[PDB]
Order: C-alpha cells, then sequence, then structure tokens
C-alpha cells in the first residue's frame, strides 16, 4: 500500500 | 526470509508534446504487483501479482487516487526544477523516487527508504535515522528547507515503521506460495572453443528466485574476479532471472577452473565444472 | 548527463529448434529514459512485441524487457536493434542461443 499523506511539493 | 516493498515513479517531462509521462511500479522482493501508467487509455492502479487482485474495489481507488495525485505533484516539481536549476523549457528533464521498507525473517523493520534524483543524478534523500535528509546541492537544499518545514520526514516516519511493514506482512502471506519461495538456480557449464590455444568456459544460472545470486570463477582455488566476463542479471520474463560468468581457459587447464553458485534457494553453496 | 544501455539478447527456456519459446532484449543502465527497441527476423522487425513497466535500478539507471514469443530453427537470424541519444547509429546485438 502506497504513502498517502498529503503529498509535499519539492 | 528478509523481505522489502518499494514503490518506484518515474516522471519525464516532453515539452511540445503534452503533458510529462508518469509511470510507477510497485514490487515485493523481485515481484511486480501494481503498476500505474499517466499514457494508458484509461489510467488505474492494476494489478500485476494474482495476490493483489482479492484487494477490494476501495483499495484499487484509493490507490489509483494516490498515483494521480503523485503525477500530478510531480508535474508541478518539474517545473519547480527547472526554476532551481535556472534551465530552459525546451528540454527534457526526469523526476525519479523510490521509497519503502525492508523487513527481517520477524516482519520487524530492518530499514526504510525515500529518495529523489532529478536528471539520473541524487537529488535529496531521507537518511537512515527517517529523520534527517542528505541534499546533493543547493538546489535540493531549498527542498530539504522547505520539507524540513513541513515535517515531512516526521510523516514519512510514521508510514514506514507504519503501513509500509503492516501492508508487506499482509502481503507476504497472501502471496506465501511464491513471496515465500525461493527457486534455486540450475546450474552447468558449457565450453566453447576460440582457437587451437583457448576456450569459453561458461557457468550458468538458470531458472531462479530471487534475483540476488554470487557467481564466480576460481582457477586453483584462487578467485579469477579481473579475468570472469560476468553479465548483469536478467528477467526470463517467467518471474525467474538468468546470469552466466565466463572465463578464457588455456586448452587442457578446463580441470582447473570450478564455478561457485550462492543462492538463497540452494541450502549450501555449489561448485561444479566443466564435464566433458 | 547520460548513460549508455547495456543490451542482452536471449531466450526464456534453452532453445530447441521447433519449439515455441521466448525472445528477450534486456536493455538496462541507461539514462535518459527514451529508448527505440526492435527485436528483428532475418534481419526485418518483428511486429507484436510487448515490454515491461519503465523501473530502474539503485543507481537511477533505467532498465526495460521487450519480449515476443518465438519458434527458434537451425537457419533463422534473430537480433535486437537499439537506439539511444548515446549511440550515433543502431546498435544491433544477435541472438546466439551460447550467451
Amino acid at each position: 500500500r502506497r504513502f498517502s499523506r498529503s503529498p509535499i511539493r519539492r | 526470509g528478509s523481505h522489502s516493498m518499494r514503490y518506484f515513479h518515474t516522471s519525464v517531462s516532453r515539452p511540445g508534446r503534452g503533458e510529462p509521462r508518469f509511470i510507477t511500479v510497485g514490487y515485493v522482493d523481485d515481484t511486480l504487483f501494481v503498476r500505474f501508467d499517466s499514457d494508458a487509455a484509461s489510467p488505474r492502479e492494476e494489478p500485476r501479482a494474482p495476490w493483489i487482485e482479492q484487494e477490494g474495489p476501495e483499495y484499487w481507488d484509493r490507490e489509483t487516487q494516490i498515483c494521480k495525485a503523485k503525477a500530478q505533484t510531480d508535474r508541478e516539481d518539474l517545473r519547480t526544477l527547472l526554476r532551481y536549476y535556472n534551465q530552459s523549457e525546451a528540454g527534457s528533464h526526469t523526476l525519479q523516487n523510490m521509497y519503502g521498507c525492508d523487513v527481517g525473517p520477524d516482519g520487524r523493520l530492518l530499514r526504510g527508504y525515500h529518495q529523489d534524483a532529478y536528471d539520473g543524478k541524487d537529488y535529496i534523500a531521507l537518511n537512515e535515522d527517517l529523520s534527517s535528509w542528505t541534499a546533493a546541492d543547493t538546489a535540493a537544499q531549498i527542498t530539504q528547507r522547505k520539507w524540513e518545514a513541513a515535517r515531512v520526514a516526521e510523516q514519512l516516519r510514521a508510514y514506514l515503521e507504519g503501513e509500509c511493514v503492516e501492508w508487506l506482512r499482509r502481503y507476504l502471506e497472501n502471496g506465501k506460495e511464491t513471496l515465500q519461495r525461493a527457486d534455486p538456480p540450475k546450474t552447468h557449464v558449457t565450453h566453447h572453443p576460440i582457437s587451437d590455444h583457448e576456450a569459453t568456459l561458461r557457468c550458468w544460472a538458470l531458472g531462479f528466485y530471487p534475483a540476488e545470486i554470487t557467481l564466480t570463477w576460481q582457477r586453483d582455488g584462487e578467485d579469477q574476479t579481473q579475468d570472469t566476463e560476468l553479465v548483469e542479471t536478467r528477467p526470463a520474463g517467467d518471474r525467474t532471472f538468468q546470469k552466466w560468468a565466463a572465463v578464457v581457459v588455456p586448452s587442457g587447464e578446463e580441470q582447473r577452473y570450478t564455478c561457485h553458485v550462492q543462492h538463497e534457494g540452494l541450502p549450501k553453496p555449489l561448485t561444479l565444472r566443466w564435464e566433458p | 548527463i547520460q548513460r549508455t544501455p547495456k543490451i542482452q539478447v536471449y531466450s526464456r527456456h534453452p532453445a530447441e529448434n521447433g519449439k515455441s519459446n521466448f525472445l528477450n532484449c534486456y536493455v538496462s543502465g541507461f539514462h535518459p529514459s527514451d529508448i527505440e527497441v526492435d527485436l528483428l527476423k532475418n534481419g526485418e522487425r518483428i511486429e507484436k512485441v510487448e515490454h515491461s513497466d519503465l523501473s530502474f535500478s539503485k543507481d537511477w539507471s533505467f532498465y526495460l524487457l521487450y519480449y515476443t514469443e518465438f519458434t527458434p530453427t537451425e537457419k533463422d537470424e534473430y537480433a535486437c536493434r537499439v537506439n539511444h541519444v548515446t549511440l550515433s547509429q543502431p546498435k544491433i546485438v544477435k541472438w546466439d542461443r551460447d550467451m
């Protein structure tokens, strides 16, 4: 199962 | 034994040809089990192994949502990185990310990963402590500052110690027929004359799983590392892998050479020789 | 900034003339990821070749498997043709059942 926190931008 | 779960992501921009292509694949050990490709007709997370097919529709909806979201964030990241590196909008660029976890025979976390590359070069990596970062350059340092601000590492640590280990455990049980079976290499030595003075001894390993293997030649018990031609381990296409190692041998000296095979499917390391 | 592909051409199962098999072309170690791969039968492109989804190794270099069903014979020649930004011309690697 994937990491599913709200994605954080570079 | 020990096991791993890994998710790989690649975004490749293509100016003039639409939005960047996004491909992500997930693995348990050397077994592909999920994929997502933004260029598919109807992009969804798709099963690639039988033991994941039993997951319900809400699983597939969630994983599809996560992958689409990652495709979007990668696309704005690629625009950001053009700024960080003072690059024109004309060229194609690549963003790669890998994350996941290793667990020991008891299912306990061995270590986690989360690391990036831009245009094939290391960009930023979560350290083994799952709490601090290694940035490759002053551009990646800007990402580090942002990610320290937002406490990204703490989110990753929770996942890597939590869901990553728990779902790897679940997958290992549901696919224990395959994920927890090692297929030992089928091995043999072949002989190919080069000239009146020399022949090639080629030591073969076929049909093995997982990919990790050690193949070496000794001459009079001495490692022939410098003189051994060793091809990359390669997929056969049926879950198993192949590898060979070859030495050039003076004619009549074949019996001084021994091939040595280690693989987790073998109780004891093997020794084999050319058998005329 | 660029890494040229390694190329291996080989069959899935030990080759036996008259027996159906799989022809594989494995390209690896390359960057950037754009690459062109053809499987050839007697110099001509084989039509419905499939390939794995793009993935990459610990050192970030990419790898792909291209594959098609085939039935080898003593006379038919098979090869893999690869083009990449690092290659001035397409590279052709012949299938040799001993490799």
